[PDB]
RNA sequence: AAAGCGAAUGAUUAGGGACUCGGGGGCGAUUUUUAGCCUUCAUCCAUUCUCAAACUUUAAAUAUGUAAGAAGCCCUUGUUAC
RNA sequence: AGGUGUCCUAAGGGGGGCUCAUGGAGAACAGAAAUCUCCAGUAGAACAAAAGGGUAAAAGUCCCCUUGAUUUUGAUUUUCA
RNA sequence: ACAUACGACCAUACCUAGUGGAAAACUCGGGAUCCCGUCCGCUCUCCCAUAGAUAGGCCACUAAGGGCGGGGUUAGUACUCAGGUCGGUGACGACUGGGGAAUCCCCCGUGUUGUAUGU
């Protein structure tokens, strides 16, 4: 087909939702900071529920996003832990997917006893060239119907590139 | 299930916005404050200097506003700098300064005030404003215009203020402050007056050339392919622009001709009307429906 | 003593119409006014400065002052047994030039040319309006237009 | 005033189609979400019987502002610190 | 059918960037309800307080700088002699 | 006639789906030294105009498309101004001289235009 209709990785974002503030959040920030190499961003709580023990405007989560080759290698490491196997329902109608792991030392980070163990969430966004049309400030417009990704295409792309299995 | 939001009742109550806001081209909040004038001054016009950028060109105009539309007083594009010795970097800071100066001279000549109000004539990185000139033991106030930047961001070092700096040196009066020019230090609130001089003559491009050629030769020749084919080096750009400056203030109405196909206005109209498709008629549209029924009915 | 506020009773008058909210057309700010013009007042709900009182909404007056962003208008108000002269300041978003005097300003210049054309030629003309007159006599032909005879209809139930 | 509700906000009568993971009751091993067989409420869709002083896309009659010249119109050109 | 005898150094003034309520589909613990991503979304949100009007590159929201909530007096509008 | 910049009226211009686009323009596009800004050169800002592609944005056409705009019918109907020692126990109604609407339903259409520079 046309050279301008090839899929690629837009960005990869990973977040850790600890659920409380304090030393645990700070150590949950250090693991992301070390892994990505960038400064992460704290996220507060919009609601207030006493069942979860959270109130409004107190930090309970940390996340960060990466783009380019760095995203590709980190996505590779997570799929390695998942041994390149994913469920069909992990793919959305817009053409994205994600998964999660229960332990951050599995990638191999030279375990430190003074920082505990955390799990994290993986989510990556697919795209095509020419997506600037809906993101630029001037003459912002809407991407055409034939130029957007579907569930069948993105699962097929995953099987060809990573040689994984989805059922 | 869930409610369908975009149903017929949604469409019936929908109110569209102004057409050029749907196209995302004009900011009507700012436009009102730009063009409106005091009723004390009855029909005195307000002159706007609009500047727009494309991928490969710079657009500049001097505009007034009327009830049924705007009126263009002068224009000066960047591709017209070809007939002055400039052929590369047509959308950089130095080209913006040159195309601004061209319009200022082109406007003053049309008004008849070119002999007075010369300008600076020695582009220097200082902050000055055009003053009133004395003639026949009397003073005359300079021509006045205001900048219209559109949807661009007004950060320190943008090219919109490059066009303004050129027009200001051309002889027009344009009110401004200097805290937005390249080489302004916000910490001490001082202007270097030499970094601005470098940017006027395109010195930031030249230093990129010599640095890039020393540390990455492959990238240097892949990004400056057309620059080296004409034997343009980092030591010639300054004299190249200074030559264009004095040529511009000698014949601002020099004509430029491109290499695109050339025809006449009537010839072009005949050419275009051939690649035009006409709407169907009522009889044709009804006959298509009748044919479609036969197809579907016989498809079973 | 009932409640009497400045904007009491203006629920529908000061409201913008259906599908007519949002941006104000900019030709409103480009018009020009001179002392002696005839304008009418119409309050725009989206502008809260230089607003006139609800009495003057829908009146017509004459300009007597011009300032940076507004005009002064003269209106006559009836208070029981007399008229009083009022002077109100209105921002230009609420005023609009009136077509009340355009018919007069069109007849004046049309009379000038007809008078001079007739004077040059030598045949007098009318130069003033007349009310509609009763019709004149004429004949109506029955050819290929034969009349149709009608009669009233009997009563019947519809539902 | 009248009008409207297969038009927004409110009120309100009745069937039909689509549906099951929303609920309830059950029947083929209650096996089992097995949406297996049903089932009733719920939800969505195209229809259907009636309404509004503090509802509305529309919208009268009667009443109401201004104008219909000489203090008007047109040609030329004198003062000012605006 | 309802409201007032207060409240605010910002909840006053200027500039700049962004888009709200809600729904669908996805992600370790995580579920009806925590945090992250995409699509649709005419205002169905928000603007101290009663109700009505008004507002979408704002009048909402976040960020930066400030005190036009300052001085001297006159004209005009509503209730009205 | 076509394209771009600045506009006027502000859906006959909006929303959904499908097929085409000579020339030039517009666009996507390539690279982060300098000015500048971000968790991330995504956005904003700077440098190149070579390379690639009309895929999308943009233009044009199609659909017994939804909406919108114009007209017919509804209908001289509903309502209303003036009148009578008019009818009727009343509720309410008819007539004389005038003014005069709105749905359901049916048909048609799907932008017009100013200044400047070009193809
Ligand atoms: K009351
Ligand atoms: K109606
Ligand atoms: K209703
Ligand atoms: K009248
Ligand atoms: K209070
Ligand atoms: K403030
Ligand atoms: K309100
Ligand atoms: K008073
Ligand atoms: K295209
Ligand atoms: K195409
Ligand atoms: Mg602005
Ligand atoms: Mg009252
Ligand atoms: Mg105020
Ligand atoms: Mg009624
Ligand atoms: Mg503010
Ligand atoms: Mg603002
Ligand atoms: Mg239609
Ligand atoms: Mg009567
Ligand atoms: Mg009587």
């Amino acid at each position: 087909q046309n050279p301008m209709r090839e899929l690629r990785i837009q960005k990869l974002v990973l977040n850790i939702s600890v659920g409380e503030s304090g030393d645990r959040l700070t150590r949950a920030a250090k693991v992301l900071e070390q892994l990505s190499g960038q400064t992460p961003v704290y996220s507060k709580a919009r609601y207030t529920v006493r069942q979860f023990g959270i109130r409004r405007n107190e930090k309970i989560a940390v996340h960060v996003t990466v783009r380019g080759p760095k995203a590709e290698e980190i996505l590779e490491r997570g799929l390695k832990v998942k041994e390149y196997e994913l469920r069909r329902r992990n793919f959305s109608e817009t053409g994205n997917f994600g998964f999660g792991i229960s332990e951050h030392i599995d990638l191999g980070i030279k375990y430190d006893p003074s920082i505990g163990i955390y799990g994290m969430d993986f989510y990556c966004c697919m795209t095509r060239p020419g997506e600037r049309v809906a993101k630029r400030r001037r003459c912002k417009s809407r991407i055409g119907a034939s130029h957007r990704i579907t569930r069948e295409e993105t699962i097929r792309w995953f099987k060809q590139r990573f040689d994984g299995i989805v059922r | 299930f869930h409610k369908l939001v975009k149903n017929s009742a949604y469409y019936s109550r929908f109110q569209t916005k102004f057409k050029r806001r749907r196209q995302g081209k004009t900011d009507y909040y700012a436009r009102k404050r730009l063009i409106t004038q005091a009723k004390n001054k009855y029909n005195a016009p307000k002159y706007r200097l609009v500047v727009r950028f494309t991928n490969r060109d710079i657009i500049t105009q001097m505009v007034t506003s009327e009830i049924n539309g705007d009126k263009i007083f002068a224009a000066a594009y960047s591709h017209e700098l070809r007939a002055y010795g400039i052929n590369h970097g047509l959308t950089n800071w130095a080209a913006a300064y040159a195309t601004g100066l061209l319009l200022a001279r082109r406007v003053l000549a049309k008004l008849g005030l070119d002999k007075t109000f010369t300008g600076v004539e020695e582009p220097n990185g200082e902050y000055t404003l055009t003053e009133a000139a004395e003639t026949e033991d009397g003073e005359r106030r300079p021509f006045k215009a205001i900048l219209d930047v559109g949807l661009a961001r007004t950060s320190t070092g943008a090219r919109v203020f490059g066009v303004m700096k050129g027009a200001s040196d051309g002889g027009i009066f344009i009110p401004h402050s200097e805290n937005r020019f390249p080489g302004y230090d916000i910490e001490t609130e001082e202007l270097d007056t030499e970094v601005l001089k470098k940017y006027i003559y395109g010195g930031h491009v030249a230093e990129y050339m010599e640095t890039l050629a020393d540390d990455d030769e492959e990238r240097y020749k892949s990004q400056f392919v057309k620059y080296i084919e004409d034997d343009v080096e980092a030591d010639s750009l300054e004299e190249l622009y200074a030559e264009a400056h004095k040529q511009i203030r000698a014949d601002p109405f020099r004509k430029y001709v491109s290499d695109a196909p050339k025809k006449s206005k009537e010839e072009w109209k005949a050419e275009s009307l051939k690649y035009k498709k006409a709407k169907l008629s009522r009889e044709e549209r009804k006959a298509r429906v009748e044919a479609k029924i036969k197809q579907l009915l016989a498809e079973q | 003593g009932h409640a009497a506020g400045l904007r009491s009773g203006t629920r529908y008058a000061f409201s913008r119409g259906f599908r007519k909210h949002g941006q104000i057309p900019l030709s409103t700010y480009l018009r020009t006014y001179r002392v002696g013009d005839i304008v009418d007042i119409k309050v725009n709900g989206a502008v809260q400065k230089g607003m006139p009182h609800k009495f003057y909404h829908g009146k017509t007056g004459v300009v007597y002052n011009v300032t940076k962003s507004a005009v002064g208008v003269i209106v006559y108000k009836r208070v029981k047994h007399r008229y009083i002269e009022k002077r109100i300041n209105v921002r230009i978003e609420h005023v609009k030039p009136s077509r009340s005097r355009e018919d007069f300003l069109r007849r004046v210049k049309e009379n000038a040319e007809l008078k001079k054309k007739a004077k040059a030629e030598g045949v007098p003309v009318q130069l003033k309006r007349q009310p509609a007159m009763p019709r004149e006599a004429h004949t109506v032909s029955i050819a290929d237009n034969k009349p149709v005879t009608l009669a009233p209809v009997a009563y019947e139930t519809t539902i």
